[PDB]
């Protein structure tokens, strides 16, 4: 694995970086046709387009990559999020906390690809933009105040270490038009979502996310019309100058340490498991032991990658 | 230092005055040292407040010193048996009680009595059996 | 509230496996976990053990001493010696502190 | 010795055990026959009293 | 398989040969040392 | 005599004696001046321990 | 039908706090930030 | 004695290597035979103790126990196959191994020549026991119970460590054989009067004395059945075995330094026996029964008359077997009832006919019915105690009357009276439950036929 | 010399009492700390000079060279502190409590 | 760190103790101590968090004044004996200074306040070096001069440390500080036998190093500075729960494990030398150390604390492995007791 040995002997990120190599996130409301833009921009500069973080994004990330059972993936339902807001069990907060962990894994995987291959990164919504969902959830009855504090504490502990998005794109369509966009896409859980809740999501971006990041990175606001025109947006990205931002000080000997972090997923989310016992987050020892003693028995997961024979690994007796 | 040692030279139960004086001093000395650490760390709020604490600790310690000395000497006098851990225990017993009072707690007097007295008794035994503390390396 | 499992009930292992012997849920392991426990437990420890322990010979010499007494009592009585003399270590061997 | 290699673990311990306990004797063999109560003289064609 | 392949799937064949080969050098030096030692002991003393 | 008197005396008391002793020894401001002074006191006492037992 | 009692949240709570046996004042003490970095600034 | 031990160690490899489904039978079947090899030590056709080798010895006092220590591992593993059958297949193999190490360690401790070998192995047995009690303990309070079991033994243990290193310097070897054939006569100083207390106190603590016995009621309450069997049958007796081998030295002081303990024990015997009379938890009552019947033992290992000692050896082996039997049947009621309360579960004989016969015989062993080694034991300690002072019969006479009352009350309010209306219906008795009992009592019947084997060193 | 050697030694103890009794600014301490190194340097040089022990003069200077860097490290910590608090008072160094 | 700087520093942090040990001219022993002081300070502030600057500024002042006191002892000796090194004739006060000073750098007894605080603000890694490769240097200087030091003081610093360490540890819940406190305690035993049998100090140290180095690489495997954090070990990595259990009970003196030997032979040597007063009190409060060790045992192993849902996410990802050293130093430490005779 990458180490100071490799750094000492060549393997420097600096010499692998090029103009097209940046961390570009595109953030929008629940429905901004964001997906297309990203894949489009991705297609433009060959940028590895990372999909929006999912409940089982981590399982697709690890081992076989087949989707995990819900309880193995933290028992989070976006579906139940919508049909049962302010639920007794709090699936909505557990959904949000797992989502933050998933993008933490996605952002870290993205940074690892960026510093190793040197190909730039498009990851849709980012950890920085995740807060808008929680702000809106606390604005209504979805989450209580402490729940907010617990997310903020995890965010303050883990997000600063990772370097900021080079530029952020904002595909904005008004509160009413996204709900009609919602109305025609087929899922019924997305439908019937609060107009005021959608109001709080985009308002939270405009009030906090874009100004905040307006110095940390090159924010590119785009209206819907500019959108659906990947060519134009792509053009503008190729147009902005990547100057302002903390990325300027990343010398090779500084990148090495950041790389070795993202290279270690177990650390990336080390502070995501901090022992703060808010009730929704708590596994519980008896349920948690069963869930672990069950997730660990899945084929290829009992032992470390390369050593479990079930999936067809061989040479274990000499590894 | 020739002083403190004197306590041991004269047979126990005899010349209680000297005994009580010496014991009172040792306690008081400990009081000063104890107050000092208590003031250096966990400081006070005003110089006077701390001077008071020094006094409080010094007196309390001086008291435990006195009663220990007095009780042990007298217990031996009245009992007429000079060499007996019990004399000291009664003394340590008393000493603890003074500490308990100064701290205004019956419970402390309990632990104080038992623990303190036992310790003093062991001192007597130690002297009687010639136990050596902090010994030079003789391997 | 935090997440934890709902109380697990204890199964009536006697509902299935109506021949349950108390060792394990699946029937063959049970049968073979009593056919080997009654056997190694009772059949060759309580039986072979008691046989061997019963046949330990003259344990702690108490079968030897009821004869040695008999020939000593036979010998001492016929030769007129006291059956249990009153000093064991002979007085001659002892070198008592002379002065005291 | 297949699928029966876990039944011959304990038994084997016994043998090894007996191998050591009869080896301890070999070490503690002074006073082999030099004890007072049991100091017989070697019977013809017998190497040592107790082995 | 795995989306992210293991780094250990096919053996580090160097790690075998310096692990196996090292141990066989240990023994051949160790057993040598003993018999050699026994001799030195015998000759240095009576036998 | 069982429960309270034989549990308050031997098992519980020893529990309390320590608990209280840790509370005083570990309640420290964290300020360096205080701590350091204590180093001063120590030097003084050790200077004496040698002096009087010269 | 048995659940050896595994510790609940409350049993866990005590072990939090910057001192196990909190004193009257030391009770005020607050656990140090997990990141080992503090918020103070001015 | 490395067949009683090496084959034992190999059990550990078998519990781990063996199949999850077959792990239980390989381990239980093999240690039954391990007990059969243990029986060979009983072949003493002469008085000379059997010094197997430098470190390992077995004399009349240890031999009756080594066999019991080997015997209970099979039983312990049979009584814990139910609870611990809900585990993950690696928690079991840990519990089985923990039980295996206890007798490996206990077999060695009872079969150890060097007294400090006793100490290292003596205090090691706490590690396996604390894990068995704390990790698998059902109640919320086992963390507490574990603390009590570790500290009371540990605070007693370090004084013994200092004392034994002390005698090694004073005499020059801690070898029980030599220490016996050498002149170690304490000199009744004030210091020696402390040495004696240092050596005996650690042993007196795990042998619950009236003053320090609170650890045992708390420990057996939340301990799993296998841990409670081990604590009552072998663990507490470690303290007695120690007092027999350590008082060979410190010969003069115990003549006058024992009064304090003797009186603590005999008055303790009465009060511990009496509180059994109104205690709602059955496991609680058996535990205090264990304290009282062990208070008799510390009052015979201190009077130090030949009869006391073998009264002690008789009672320790006998009470060990009886107590487990009581703790084992208490568990069978606990698992179906799901509560330790004595008042619930009334009338069981009506629904569990045989377990009640086992309950009756266990209680008759608990009280002193005469054709039992249990009575021979008490009859002998009683005799010597009477010799020490004729008045002792009064206190050892209030205990006999109380012991009869609580022993029968356990039978009268648990196994007689009208049946409880409808507790969770009580499933019939497994054959394992009944054998685990039969395995305890059939040896109690066989030993009573020839008491000579468990008579101690004295006789 | 015997007389003087006393003054220097007490100078080191007066400097000792100084560094072991802080008051506000740290730079004072570090400064005091240096007062000792001067007293040690002076005493080492003095005895070496009146023992005519020239083989040892290297030491009086090695003492200063190591002491200078030691102080360099000390001041960089000091600058680091009045960059994080900007007041350099031993008073605010209490987060570790 | 520019890898070059990393090398220079690390070399100094390593040349620092080595010069001390190898040289006999005390002066050269002092600069060995001086380097160690200079090399450790850069690493201590690597995060450069506000807590860190506090740590280093304390460590440095405590280390610096002690270094100056050690130099004063060498300077004074130079005038009481022309030699640059302590000798039979050395004035008693000259040696006592060296004991106090060196007991400050090692942080024993009434000077035990800096260590717990610097152990709290430095990373787990630099915590190990600050606890174990920085104790070798000063101890070397003491072990060399043992014939001449005072039996009384050492014992007082020894006993005090044992008590302070134990009592301090009972209350602490931060792991870094629990270890800092343990080190104070073990350091105490070590300095107790120095006047009598230095060779045992070197055993009570190695065993402490072979015990603490695995224990800390355990704390950082999951980088848990909280007991609550180490308690969820069962979910993050279940196997280390078994050995973490034995190593911590080994750190305290419980008899089957390797940890008993250092306490056992130190007690045997002190009783051989007749300190049956001192040895007894030390062993007794030594038992207090195990109480806080077992309280941690409870939280981490014997009882399973509740975990957060995101812990399932960290399980998914492959856990970066613990270096081999953990194993080799966990076993050689948890169970070597059967081989004690050859160790001593
Ligand atoms: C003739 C009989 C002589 C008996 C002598 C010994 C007992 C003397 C008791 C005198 C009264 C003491 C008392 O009342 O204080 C109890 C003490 C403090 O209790 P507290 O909660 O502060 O409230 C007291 C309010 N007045 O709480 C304590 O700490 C009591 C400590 C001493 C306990 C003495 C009795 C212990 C019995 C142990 C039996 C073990 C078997
Ligand atoms: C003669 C017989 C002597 C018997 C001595 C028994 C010692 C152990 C009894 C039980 C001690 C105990 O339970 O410690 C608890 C105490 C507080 O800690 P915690 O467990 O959190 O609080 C529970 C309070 N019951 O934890 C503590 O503060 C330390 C408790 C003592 C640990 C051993 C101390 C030995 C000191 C020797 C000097
Ligand atoms: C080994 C086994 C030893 C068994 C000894 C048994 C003694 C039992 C005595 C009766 C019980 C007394 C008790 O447990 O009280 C605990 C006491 C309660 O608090 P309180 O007395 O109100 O004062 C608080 C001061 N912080 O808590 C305290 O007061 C703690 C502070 C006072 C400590 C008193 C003992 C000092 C001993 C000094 C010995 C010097 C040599
Ligand atoms: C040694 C074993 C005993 C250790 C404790 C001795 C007494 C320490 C003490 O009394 O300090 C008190 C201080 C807290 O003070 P405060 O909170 O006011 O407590 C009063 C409660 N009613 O607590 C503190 O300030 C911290 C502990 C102070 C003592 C530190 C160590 C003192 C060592 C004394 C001997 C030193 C010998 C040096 C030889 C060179
Ligand atoms: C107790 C000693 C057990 C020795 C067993 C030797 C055979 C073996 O390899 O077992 C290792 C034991 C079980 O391993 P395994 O069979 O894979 O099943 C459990 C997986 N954790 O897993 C072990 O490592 C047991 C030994 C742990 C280390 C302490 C040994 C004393
Ligand atoms: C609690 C349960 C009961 C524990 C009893 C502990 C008793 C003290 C520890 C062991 C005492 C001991 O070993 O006794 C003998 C020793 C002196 O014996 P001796 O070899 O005769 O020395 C004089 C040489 N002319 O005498 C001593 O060791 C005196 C020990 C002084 C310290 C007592 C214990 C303090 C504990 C804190
Ligand atoms: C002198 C005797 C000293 C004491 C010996 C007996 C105690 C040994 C130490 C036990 C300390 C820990 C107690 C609590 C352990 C909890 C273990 C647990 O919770 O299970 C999970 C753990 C790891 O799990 P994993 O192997 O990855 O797979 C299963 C995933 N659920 O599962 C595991 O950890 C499995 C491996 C556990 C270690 C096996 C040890 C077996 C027992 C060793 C006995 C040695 C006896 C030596 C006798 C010497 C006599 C001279
Ligand atoms: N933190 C969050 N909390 C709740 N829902 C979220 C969060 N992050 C993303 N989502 C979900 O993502 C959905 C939007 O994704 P969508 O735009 O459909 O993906 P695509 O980019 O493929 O079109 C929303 O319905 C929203 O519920």
């Amino acid at each position: 694995r990458y180490g100071l040995l490799a750094a000492i002997l060549g393997d420097k990120t600096t010499k692998k970086l090029h103009e097209y190599s940046r961390v570009i996130t595109v953030d929008g409301n629940i429905c901004s046709g964001k997906n297309k833009l990203a894949k489009e921009i991705a297609q433009q500069l060959g940028m590895k387009h990372y999909p929006e973080a999912g409940i089982q994004y981590s399982s697709t990330t690890t081992g076989d990559g087949r989707p995990l059972d819900i309880e193995f993936s933290g028992s989070c339902s976006l579906e139940k999020f919508y049909d049962d807001p302010k639920s007794n069990d709090g699936n909505s907060y557990r959904l949000q906390s797992w989502l933050y962990a998933s993008r933490l894994l996605q952002y870290a995987d993205a940074l690892e690809h960026l510093l190793s291959t040197g190909q730039g990164v498009v990851l849709e919504r980012s950890i920085y933009s995740d807060f808008v969902f929680l702000e809106a959830m606390y604005n209504q009855g979805y989450i209580r105040k402490q729940c907010v504090d617990h997310y903020n504490e995890i965010k303050r502990l883990t997000l600063p270490e990772y370097l900021p998005p080079h530029a952020v794109i904002y595909i904005d369509v008004p509160v009413p038009e996204v709900q009609s966009r919602i109305q025609k896409k087929g899922d019924p859980h997305e439908m019937k979502v609060t107009s005021a809740y959608l109001q709080d999501i985009e308002n939270a971006y405009k009030k906090t996310f874009l100004p905040k990041m307006s110095e940390m990175c090159e924010v590119l606001v785009y209206d819907s019309w500019e959108a659906e025109d990947p060519t134009k947006v792509v053009e503008d990205i190729e147009y902005l100058k990547y100057n302002k931002g903390p990325w300027l000080k990343q010398d090779d000997w500084t990148f090495h340490y950041l790389r070795m972090l993202v290279q270690d997923k177990t650390e990336v989310l080390n502070y995501t498991t901090i022992p703060v016992y808010l009730p929704e987050i708590t596994i519980g020892a008896h349920q948690g032991s069963r869930i672990y003693n069950s997730f660990r028995e899945l084929p290829g997961r009992k032992y470390a990658p390369g050593y479990n024979a079930e999936v067809g690994d061989k040479w274990i007796w000499l590894k | 230092k020739r002083f403190f040692e004197s306590y041991h030279e004269v047979p126990d139960g005899t010349q209680c005055h000297r005994k009580t004086y010496i014991t009172t001093a040792l306690g008081g000395i400990c009081g000063i040292i104890g107050s000092a650490y208590s003031v250096s760390l966990n400081p006070a709020d005003s110089t006077l407040e701390a001077v008071a604490r020094v006094g409080r600790y010094t007196f309390t310690a001086a008291a435990i010193g006195a009663m220990f000395g007095l009780t042990t000497c007298v217990s031996a006098q009245v009992r007429e048996k000079p060499d007996d851990p019990l004399n000291y225990f009664i003394g340590g017993c008393a000493g603890g009680l003074t500490l308990g009072a100064r701290t205004h707690s019956y419970g402390t007097a309990a632990m104080g009595c038992v623990y303190m007295g036992t310790a003093a008794a062991l001192f007597k035994i130690g002297k009687l059996e010639g136990w050596e503390l902090f010994p030079t390396p003789k391997v | 509230q935090w997440q934890e499992d709902p109380e697990p009930e204890d199964e009536n292992v006697y509902a299935k496996n109506p021949d349950f012997h108390g060792y394990d849920s699946d029937p063959v392991v049970d049968v073979w976990n009593m056919r080997a426990v009654f056997f190694f437990g009772f059949s060759i420890v309580l039986v072979f053990g008691t046989t061997f322990v019963a046949y330990v010979p003259d344990y702690r010499m108490q079968e030897w001493a009821r004869r040695e007494a008999e020939r000593l009592v036979k010998y001492r009585e016929v030769n007129g010696l006291p059956i249990m003399e009153s000093n064991y270590f002979d007085p001659s061997k002892i070198q008592l502190p002379e002065d005291d | 010795l297949r699928e029966h290699w876990v039944h011959i673990l304990v038994p084997a311990g016994f043998v090894f055990g007996c191998y050591l306990d009869r080896k301890d004797d070999e070490k503690l063999t002074a006073f082999r026959n030099k004890s007072m109560l049991f100091q017989r003289e070697l019977r013809p064609n017998e190497e040592v009293t107790w082995k | 398989f795995y989306v992210r392949e293991p780094v250990n799937a096919k053996p580090n064949w160097l790690a075998v040969g310096l692990s196996v080969g090292a141990s066989v050098f240990m023994w051949i030096y160790l057993i040598q040392t003993h018999n050699e030692d026994v001799l030195e002991y015998k000759r240095r003393n009576g036998l | 005599l069982d429960l309270i008197w034989l549990e308050k005396t031997i098992p519980k008391s020893t529990s309390t004696l320590h608990t209280n002793m840790t509370t005083l020894t570990t309640n420290q401001k964290g300020l360096i001046k205080l701590y350091f002074m204590s180093f001063l006191i120590n030097i003084i006492l050790i200077i004496i321990l040698y002096s009087i037992n010269l | 039908g048995a659940r050896q009692w595994q510790p609940d949240i409350e049993w866990a709570e005590q072990f939090s706090g910057a001192v196990m046996y909190p004193s009257k004042e030391t009770a005020h003490w607050k656990p140090p930030p997990w990141n080992d970095v503090d918020i103070l600034k001015e | 004695m490395l067949k009683i031990i090496l084959p034992s160690l190999m059990l550990l490899p078998l519990t781990w290597l063996s199949s999850p489904k077959k792990t239980w039978t390989n381990v239980t079947s093999y240690s039954f035979l391990i007990s059969l090899t243990s029986l060979t030590l009983l072949w003493q056709t002469d008085e000379n103790y059997k010094n197997f080798s430098n470190m390992f010895s077995s004399d009349p006092l240890s031999t009756p126990l080594i066999i019991l220590t080997a015997w209970l591992l099979p039983l312990m593993l049979m009584a814990s196959q139910n609870h611990l059958k809900k585990d993950n297949n690696v928690l079991q193999k840990l519990y089985i191994s923990m039980l295996i190490s206890l007798q490996i360690l206990l077999i060695m401790t009872f079969s150890a020549t060097e007294l400090i070998m006793f100490y290292i192995l003596f205090e090691a047995t706490l590690i396996p026991t604390l894990i068995i009690i704390t990790r698998w303990g059902n109640q919320t309070e086992r963390l507490n119970a574990g603390i009590y079991f570790l500290f009371y033994t540990l605070i007693g243990s370090i004084p013994l460590l200092i004392a034994l290193i002390l005698i090694q310097n004073h005499v020059g070897t801690l070898n029980l054989m030599i220490l016996s054939f050498t002149t170690h006569t304490l000199d009744a100083s004030w210091s020696n009067n402390l040495l004696w207390l240092a050596c005996m106190m650690a042993f007196l603590i795990k042998m619950p004395l009236y003053g320090v016995h609170l650890w045992l009621p708390k420990a057996h309450v939340e301990a799993p059945i296998a841990g409670s069997m081990i604590l009552a049958a072998i663990l507490l007796k470690l303290g007695s075995y120690g007092m027999i081998r350590i008082s060979i030295i410190l010969d003069p002081l115990t003549k006058y330094m024992a009064y304090p303990f003797i009186l603590l024990s005999l008055w303790g015997m009465i009060m511990t026996s009496s509180i059994c009379l109104r205690q709602t938890d059955l496991k609680s009552l058996i535990a205090y029964s264990s304290v009282s019947h062990m208070a008799l033992v510390i009052a015979s290992i201190m009077i130090q008359t030949p009869w006391s000692f073998m009264g002690a050896t008789m009672l320790m082996i006998a009470h060990g077997l009886t107590s487990s039997l009581l703790f084992c049947l208490a568990n069978s009621n606990y698992e179906r009832i799901h509560s330790r309360t004595m008042i619930m579960a009334r009338g069981l004989q009506m629904v569990f006919p045989l377990m009640a016969t086992w309950w009756l015989m266990a209680s008759l062993a608990n009280l002193a019915l005469p054709p039992s080694i249990n009575l021979m034991g008490e009859l002998f300690i009683t005799m010597s105690l009477f010799s020490w002072s004729n008045f002792t019969i009064i206190l050892m006479g209030i205990n006999i009357i109380i012991t009869g009352m609580y022993s029968m009350y356990m039978i009268i309010t648990t196994q007689r009276g009208k049946l409880t209306n409808h507790m969770i219906n009580l499933q019939p008795s497994h054959t394992r439950e009944l054998t685990l009992m039969a395995l305890h009592m059939i040896p109690l019947i066989l030993l009573t036929t020839s008491p000579k084997l468990i008579t101690g060193l004295t006789m | 010399m015997p007389s003087t050697f006393f003054n220097l030694t007490m100078a080191f103890s007066l400097s000792l009492l100084g560094t072991l009794m802080f008051r506000s600014h740290l730079m004072s301490t570090l400064l005091c700390l240096e007062g000792m190194v001067l007293s040690l340097f002076i005493m080492t040089s003095v005895t070496s000079l009146n023992s005519n022990s020239m083989s040892s003069m290297p030491i009086p200077i090695t003492i200063l060279v190591f002491a200078a860097c030691e102080a360099a490290v000390g001041l960089a910590l000091l600058v680091k502190v009045s960059n994080t608090y900007g007041t350099d008072y031993v008073q605010n160094l209490n987060l570790l409590q | 760190m520019n890898p070059i700087t990393l090398a220079i520093i690390y070399f100094t942090i390593f040349l620092g103790p080595v010069i001390t040990m190898s040289s006999t001219n005390l002066m050269l022993m002092w600069v060995g101590l001086e380097f160690s002081l200079l090399a450790i300070i850069p690493m201590l502030i690597n995060k450069k968090n506000p807590r860190s600057t506090e740590a280093a500024t304390k460590y440095f002042v405590t280390q610096a004044t002690a270094s100056m006191i050690i130099l004063l002892a060498i300077v004074l000796n130079y005038k009481q004996l022309g030699t640059w090194m302590f000798q039979q004739q050395t004035n008693g006060l000259i040696l006592n200074m060296t004991l106090m000073a060196l007991s400050m750098k090692l942080g024993l007894a009434p000077f035990h306040f800096w260590l717990p605080e610097v152990t709290q603000g430095i990373p787990l890694h630099m915590g190990l070096i600050l606890l174990t490769w920085q104790k070798i240097a000063p101890l070397s200087i003491l072990i060399q001069i043992y014939p001449l030091l005072n039996s009384t003081i050492i014992l007082m610093l020894a006993i005090t440390s044992i008590f302070m360490g134990a009592w301090g540890g009972l209350n602490q819940t931060q792991m870094r500080k629990i270890m800092a406190y343990s080190s104070i305690a073990h350091m105490g035993w070590m300095l107790a036998i120095l006047p009598y049998n230095p060779s045992l100090t070197l055993l009570n140290l190695m065993i402490y190093i072979i015990l603490t180095a695995p224990m800390f690489m355990a704390l950082m495997l999951n980088n848990s500075m909280t007991i609550n954090s180490i308690s969820l070990l069962w979910n993050k990595t279940p196997a280390m729960l078994t050995m973490i259990s034995l190593m911590l009970l080994s750190l305290g003196g419980l008899p089957p494990l390797t940890g008993f030997l250092p306490k056992w032979i130190i007690i045997t040597e002190l009783m051989k030398n007749n300190c049956l007063i001192m040895a007894t009190l030390m062993a007794m409060m030594a038992l207090l150390n195990l109480f806080f060790y077992t309280r941690l045992i409870y939280s981490t192993s014997l009882t399973m604390f509740p975990t957060n849902n995101n812990s399932k996410m960290m399980t998914h990802q492959t856990k970066t492995k613990p270096n081999l050293m953990f194993s080799t130093l966990a076993i050689m430490s948890t169970m070597t007791l059967p081989l004690a005779p050859q160790l001593i």
